[PDB]
């Protein structure tokens, strides 16, 4: 799908940010991967 | 995500995130799609 | 490293120890370079 | 603050040259950083 460069700067630590590369469903109210990294460690996820 | 509007606080929705690591390889795609994007915005520029 | 240019067959240059405080200091630093970089080409782009 | 885009590729990860745009002090030939990153850890050094 698509990656976006946008950085939510995590309030609870620096090293990580939510960067976009939604694969949105028929809706952004419907799940999504949103890939979150450190350097250490990665996440992917989906929203409710 | 938080949502407050009207005198009262409250709680938008969430993201169910899933752990899955090695961020480097992660964090190498997303430092070539912004590299990538730069350079076709660089080559836009110089065209128009 | 050694560069390997034609004629070039040495260790070129050399180099204290290289690193950082924060693993993820240098790749988000270089995240948030690239969008800036990128947002200035899209304002040009624009522009012209 | 001398940063230009001069990849880099890894001696334990050859298979991925890690998009870096190298960072050193200010007129190269006058000391001169090669910038690092291992995807885990991305270093920037000092020279004299």
């Amino acid at each position: 799908m698509e990656r976006k460069i946008s950085r939510i700067h995590l309030v609870s630590e620096p090293s990580i940010t939510h960067f976009l590369q939604v694969s949105w469903e028929k809706t952004l109210e419907s799940g999504f991967v949103i890939t979150l990294t450190d350097g250490h460690s990665a996440w992917t996820g989906t929203v409710s | 995500f938080e949502k407050n509007l009207k005198d009262v606080s409250f709680r938008l929705g969430s993201f169910n995130l899933e752990k899955v690591e090695n961020p480097a390889e992660v964090i190498r795609e997303l430092i070539c799609y912004c590299l990538d994007t730069i350079a076709e915005n660089q080559a836009k520029n110089e065209h128009l």
